């Protein structure tokens, strides 16, 4: 029901403890992300009936 | 190609053509939404 | 709707004390001796804490499901 | 010793909102138009006949309305929701049947159950659905439990009937007129004809004008007609006083000249004044019986009674004629109030007789000629008749009643869905029969009598100031009485019959005349008792509550009032400086003992009007109370509406502040209801993350406008920083709006119908076009799903198809012709939802709910709920705001210079409550005329270790070095306005023009260009730029080369004059096209200007 | 088409509130401008058929 | 100043608005009213006949 937007705003909020020495400022562009300078966090949530 | 809907009350996904009398089974309702999208969609946390 | 996670004006993580302050809610604690225990000192989170209402569950009684 | 007060006195304010308040008074209208006003008006019409073919009737027996249905199966009925028909863009309606009795072939045959019509049937009614309902059982209907309901859903939009203001009928209303000459007029009005008869002294005699008469005649010609042909009887009648028969002599000298003294002469000499439509004696005593006076009736031709009112006339336009005690038409006391359901009960009504009407014509037209075979009424029962005329009278607004020459506009008005609070206003509004006729300014004015009635600050700031009101918080409309008990309870009071004794009697100074709802009931002495006894009568409940009763001690005039419309207020009975309610009734009441009926049937609690609280003595508190008083207040902010009851602190502000921000709280931003996911309209704006106020008033509490809020609480600072907050403005913090402060969504419909026409085709939407290079659907078709129909999720630029749309152009293969339905946009959207419905038609119709997530930049609008509006000036970033010892940076900083000239001492007392009950977790009061005070919050600041005056020590964030002032910081409850600069921009190229005058066209969306008036045209040419003012005016806008033939001076084409068969003397020439238009439409006004070319030279 | 190279690639692409005929080969502009009704005269139009137009 | 013949304006001035949406089109008020005169001519000249 939570709108997208809404919800790529409150999980843009959502700190990381990641060390940010350990990484780099991505370039202009490269939307597709390089190992050094972006992190993929996985969230696939279910809701079903007990 | 199998086009698939919602119904308002039972959210039953249904299987109509074209030209078919917008209904569902096991109910009598007329409200009839389509499913979201298969497609990568990119959203800005800004 | 929901409960925002940052704070309007310092950024404090608000949205992880929300339940926790209902259930101080369920409990016999008022609001100012819970929001204290919370750890909001400053009135910014009192205030983001207390005015919320909570519309989510209202809506997802009207969702599909 | 001061007097005990009942601190639980204001409990009896959500008692009363249990059974009436807001929006009850729609409901309990519809509730006894369609439960007993239908059943009278069929009652009425029972019996319908034609001449021709005799022995043969249409008797009707009883009319039913059901419950709501939908005809979407095949003669089949379904139960409907109202959120479906919102869907479904069809009416919210239950089909009227009736049971009835007819003659075939002089054989009575019975029909019990035939459906006639269709009646939109009022949410939250009797017979709706939403009714008795649980909010879960809301949930499953999907619908709010919090929605006010009361408005009508038809075609799919939310029509709302506001309430109709008019004068008081049959009055006698004393006024000047255009010459200064005071006269007097009255309109009676009966349930047949309403006719407006006038009386004037033109030339020191009274002339009687009315629009039956080809000229006035005088009164007393007038008095020896209706019966009384002795002068001195009439005399006695008029008055006593010396004054009385000095201005009264010129009017019998007038008649003496004339050989009228009897019955007869007057009669005939009428009858020769009488227009076309002994005979004329006949119809000018018809005339006086019926058409003359209405109101007043006669047993059989005895026109006592209206010789007793004429008389009383005359007296009261003497007594005019001295004293300039002229009665205002803006008192309220003489207002009448007609909700929906007397509207809707003359609609039916009409329609009724236009439907027995059209019965009886095709009766008359096919029963004498057709055949042996018997004809019968059920043949010919056309149903959609009575359902259009409902449907159109409730969609379009303008309502035509030729049986009463009624003919009104913008009875309803679409539901404004901005926010639970517009909607919630905009049920209890209340418009003028003025209708902006004229800048009177005189009921534009707030005039005393709205105490207690109507808000007196909420209203419309704009050309409608003053015309529309809204219904204050504690208020009631009356309905209409039985008055008989009245009549009895009266005659048996001693009031003498009038036409036992002379009008001699009238003149005299004790004898007070009793009236009743513009009739003359009769003569009374020592008025007192009877006011008394009739109060206390209606205290103990063997008269209606509801029957008003004043005394005019000017006129010596005892008005007895039963007639619907009218507005009452509570008030607790005060009996020898005492009020009757205690603490303990107030305990009982919120123990569960008693209801607020009980408090009216045991005398504690009554309902007074207009009228009555003129003669009666009204406390605002118990400390107020005297010796000379009547009435307590129950509570005295129940003054304001439902608008300004979110006002906190109003008595400290502004009036036009309090006015601005009922205007800006129409038209704030926030939720609306429970259900406004699934619910899809035309444009919705909803606030991401909103807030209750901390500041909240009892109002709020009591309308629920803390589960439905509508704005955020943000700490703002009251400085001047970087002067980007000038006049008006506010700035904002960059971080906060990053972290979700202010974040809107708007939501817009798209709404697509795929229709069969009268040919076997229809409307079919073709798959996505896709491109034979890349195998991939175009970037136009790139939303679009296998089925041509866009898929939710995915986001929708400008110039992309939303629907596939195809249609034939036929109407031997179909030849279908593309009109795909494009998004205009200049942002990017996302879609949420399509719904595909079917209609009875066959018609598919789609709607796609478009979502866009907007963040607060610079040119949006904002409020603080006092009235302050403002526009975001600069958004600076976070470490760019100022910091107090605690590390608090402030979200809005506003203007301080816009406190000393608006006097918004209001706003520091809310930033002060507010802060007050943030440090101490509660939650402060801004109730009208109470709530928390200074020394409370103070106190609750002190305390917590913060200063007593919300003044604290702050740190400039730039410099980095501690201001010379201190900073007010505090949380102040802001609301955003649906008003945004990204709908507002605009910008126009060169684009289209019209047809008819090739310029640009006028609204945005229809891409229009600015229009430079006739102001600009003056400023122009008082700067002395005639070469801009020629770009501006000729050349960018309606330039054009004509061709002007030199000889005959007329406009020719492509060099050459067909006026004089030759070319040689035409020229071209530069115009502007509208100049070419306007010669063009004078040449067909045979005005022909013939144009005599030269060189410039 | 287009009158210098003679290309047919013609498209419709709505302008900034404005609408015209360009090739996307040379960007050459063959049509530019639209006439369109306004609603202010659409309500006062009256409504004529073709059976009640022919006899 | 007595008027025999009627000076019916070009289609710039009467403009046509071509309705596809029904069975019907858009005309403006000039049109009908030289449609009544030019209707009230023929029927004065059928009535002379
Ligand atoms: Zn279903
Ligand atoms: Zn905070
Ligand atoms: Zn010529
Ligand atoms: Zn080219």
């Amino acid at each position: 029901i939570v709108q997208d937007e809404i919800l790529a705003h409150r999980l843009g909020l959502i700190p990381i403890h990641a060390d940010p020495r350990l990484f780099e400022y991505r370039n202009q562009g490269d939307e597709e992300g390089t190992e050094i300078d972006t992190l993929q966090f996985r969230l696939q949530v279910r809701c079903t009936r007990n | 190609q199998p086009m698939i809907y919602i119904c308002g009350e039972c959210h039953t996904e249904n299987e109509i053509k074209s030209r078919d009398p917008i209904r569902c089974r096991e109910c009598g309702y007329r409200i009839m939404y389509k499913k979201r999208t298969k497609r990568l969609v990119v959203f800005d946390a800004r | 709707m929901i409960i925002p996670v940052r704070c309007f004006t310092c950024g404090k993580i608000v949205g992880n004390k929300w339940e926790a302050y209902l259930g101080l809610l369920q409990a016999e604690y008022t609001e100012g001796d819970a929001l204290d225990a919370l750890g909001l000192k400053r009135y910014c989170c009192r205030r983001m804490l207390l005015a919320h209402v909570d519309l989510i569950e209202k809506l997802l009684n009207y969702a599909p499901l | 010793a001061p007097i005990p007060t009942v601190e639980e006195k204001w409990r009896l304010l959500p008692a009363f909102l249990k059974v009436k308040g807001l929006v009850k008074q729609h409901i309990d209208s519809f509730n006894y138009f369609i439960n007993v006003e239908i059943k009278k008006i069929m009652k009425a019409n029972e019996k319908v006949t034609s001449d021709a073919d005799p022995m043969w009737y249409l008797k009707y027996l009883n009319i039913y309305v059901g419950l709501p249905d939908v005809e979407e199966s095949f003669n089949v009925t379904r139960p409907v929701s109202p959120h479906e028909c919102r869907l479904r863009d069809m009416t919210y309606s239950a089909p009227i049947t009736v049971d009835i009795e007819y003659t075939r072939g002089s054989q009575r045959i019975i029909r019990n159950a035939l459906p006639i019509g269709r009646m939109p049937i009022m949410l939250r009614s009797s017979n709706c659905v939403l009714t008795g309902k649980t909010p879960a059982e809301f949930a499953k209907l999907n619908e709010c439990p919090l929605d006010p309901g009361g408005y009508f859903i038809v075609k799919g939009v939310e029509k709302v009937i506001l309430i109709q203001e008019q004068l008081s009928k049959n009055r006698i209303i004393v006024e000047a007129d255009r010459k200064g000459a005071v006269g007097a007029s009255v309109t009676s009005s009966t349930h047949e004809k309403k006719s407006r008869t006038n009386m004037a002294v033109k030339q020191g005699r009274f002339y009687l004008r009315h629009n039956t008469l080809s000229e006035d005649i005088p009164i007393v010609i007038i008095f020896k007609a209706m019966g009384v042909e002795s002068d001195q009887e009439i005399v006695q009648m008029i008055g006593t006083e010396e004054h009385v028969m000095a201005a009264f002599g010129p009017s019998l000298e007038e008649c003496q000249k004339a050989q009228i003294f009897t019955q007869m002469q007057a009669l005939k000499y009428i009858g020769n004044k009488v227009r076309r439509q002994k005979t004329k004696i006949e119809e000018a005593r018809e005339l006086l019986a019926s058409t003359i006076l209405t109101h007043v009736p006669v047993k059989e031709f005895n026109f006592r009674a209206k010789c007793i009112y004429t008389a009383v006339m005359v007296r009261r336009v003497i007594l005019a004629q001295g004293d300039n005690k002229v009665d205002d038409r803006d008192y309220y006391g003489n207002k009448r109030l007609e909700l929906a359901g007397q509207l809707l009960s003359l609609l039916f009504e009409d329609l009724f007789k236009k439907f027995n009407s059209e019965m009886k014509k095709i009766a008359d037209q096919v029963i004498p000629k057709q055949r042996a075979a018997q004809f019968d009424v059920v043949k010919h029962m056309r149903q959609d008749q009575i359902t259009n005329g409902m449907v159109n009278a409730i969609s379009t607004g303008n309502w035509s009643l030729k049986r009463f020459k009624m003919d009104r506009q913008g009875v309803t008005q679409v539901l404004s869905r901005l926010s639970y609070i517009s909607a919630l206003g905009m049920m209890t509004r209340i418009s003028s029969q003025f209708e902006k006729t004229r800048k009177v300014s005189g009921p534009r004015s707030l005039q005393p009598s709205q105490w207690g009635m109507l808000c007196p600050s909420d209203t419309p700031e704009g050309e409608a100031c003053g015309l529309v009101k809204n219904l204050a918080l504690m208020t009631h409309i009356t309905t209409d009485m039985e008055d008989g008990p009245i009549v009895k309870l009266a005659s048996n009071l001693g009031v003498e019959d009038v036409n036992l004794l002379c009008g001699e009697e009238l003149s005299y100074p004790n004898v007070f005349l009793v009236f009743l709802n513009g009739n003359i009931l009769g003569v009374i002495r020592d008025h007192k008792k009877l006011v008394n006894t009739f109060r206390l009568m209606r205290r103990a409940g063997y008269i209606n509550e509801f029957v008003s009763i004043s005394t005019n001690l000017t006129d010596r005039c005892v008005y007895i009032s039963s007639d619907g419309g009218r507005l009452c207020r509570p008030y607790i009975i005060v009996k020898k400086q005492k009020p009757a309610v205690t603490n303990k009734h107030m305990e009982e009441l919120a123990q569960g003992y008693r209801n607020f009926e009980d408090f009216l049937h045991e005398s504690l609690v009554e309902y007074l009007d207009v009228n009555e609280e003129n003669d009666c003595n009204i406390a605002l508190y118990e400390h107020t109370i005297n010796k000379d008083t009547t009435h307590l207040e129950i509570e005295p902010f129940t003054l304001l509406g439902v608008c300004a009851g979110l006002i906190p602190y109003p008595h400290h502000n502004q009036s036009p502040r309090n006015t601005y921000q009922c205007a800006m709280g129409k038209q704030a931003m926030g939720t609306i209801g429970y259900n406004q996911r699934n619910r899809i309209d035309t444009l919705m704006y909803l606030l991401a993350y909103p807030q209750k106020p901390m500041v909240k008033t009892k109002t709020i509490e009591l309308i629920e406008f803390e589960k439905l809020p509508a704005g955020q609480n943000a700490t703002v600072a009251v400085m001047s920083y970087s002067g980007y907050d000038i006049e008006d403005a506010l700035v904002l913090n960059k971080a906060s709006l990053d972290r979700g402060f202010g974040r809107c969504l708007v939501y817009k419909n798209a709404k697509c119908t795929l229709k069969r026409y009268t040919n076997q085709t229809f409307d079919k939407v073709m798959g996505p076009m896709l491109d034979a290079a890349t195998r991939k659907p175009i970037w136009r078709h790139e939303i679009l799903d296998a089925d041509g129909i866009c898929s939710p999720g995915e986001k929708v630029e400008n110039k992309q198809v939303l629907v596939n749309k195809s249609m034939p152009t036929v109407t031997q293969q179909p030849q279908y012709k593309d009109v795909p339905i494009t998004y205009k946009g200049a942002t990017d959207s996302y879609i949420e939802k399509v719904m595909i419905s079917s209609n009875a038609e066959d018609a598919f119709l789609i709607k796609m709910l478009l979502r866009q997530t907007r963040r607060p930049e610079i040119g949006d609008k904002f409020s603080s709920r006092h009235g302050q509006k403002g526009v975001c000036g600069l958004i600076v970033p976070q470490e760019d705001m100022p910091f107090c010892d605690s590390g608090i940076c402030p979200d809005i900083i506003m203007n301080p210079h816009g406190f000393p000239s608006r006097m918004t001492v209001g706003k520091l007392i809310e930033l002060l409550a507010g802060k007050a009950g943030v440090l101490d977790g509660r939650f402060h009061y801004g109730t009208a005329f109470g709530g928390s005070k200074v020394k409370d919050v103070c106190e609750d600041l002190v305390r917590h270790g913060y200063n007593y005056l919300g003044k604290d020590y702050v740190t400039s964030g730039i410099t980095g070095e501690p201001l010379e002032a201190y900073i007010y910081f505090g949380p102040v409850y802001y609301q955003k306005l649906k008003h945004m600069v990204l709908d507002k921009m605009h910008a126009r190229a060169r684009g289209p023009r019209a047809v008819l005058t090739r310029q640009p066209t006028e609204g945005r969306s229809r891409d229009g260009g600015l229009r430079l008036g006739e102001m600009e045209r003056d400023c122009l040419i008082g700067y002395g730029a005639s070469m801009l003012l020629l770009e501006r005016l000729m050349i960018s806008s309606d330039a054009f080369e004509v061709d002007v033939c030199g000889q005959c001076g007329l406009l020719g084409y492509s060099g050459w004059c067909h006026y004089c068969k030759s070319s040689c003397h035409v020229s071209s020439l530069r115009i502007p096209y509208a100049c070419k238009l306007l010669f063009q439409e004078l040449q067909s006004m045979n005005i022909i200007p013939r144009l005599k070319l030269s060189k410039y030279n | 088409r287009c009158p210098d190279c003679g290309s047919t690639e013609l498209v419709e692409d709505s302008h900034y509130s404005q609408s015209q005929l360009v090739c996307s080969d040379c960007g050459c502009v063959v049509t530019e401008g639209v006439l369109t009704t306004t609603f202010s005269d659409e309500g006062n139009l009256r409504e004529v058929t073709y059976s009640r137009s022919t006899g | 100043l007595i008027l025999t013949r009627l000076l019916v304006p070009p289609l710039c001035i009467r403009p046509s608005v071509v309705s596809d949406l029904k069975s019907g089109t858009n005309e403006d008020d000039l049109t009908m009213k030289l449609t009544e005169i030019i209707f009230l001519n023929d029927v004065i000249k059928k009535h002379r006949i």
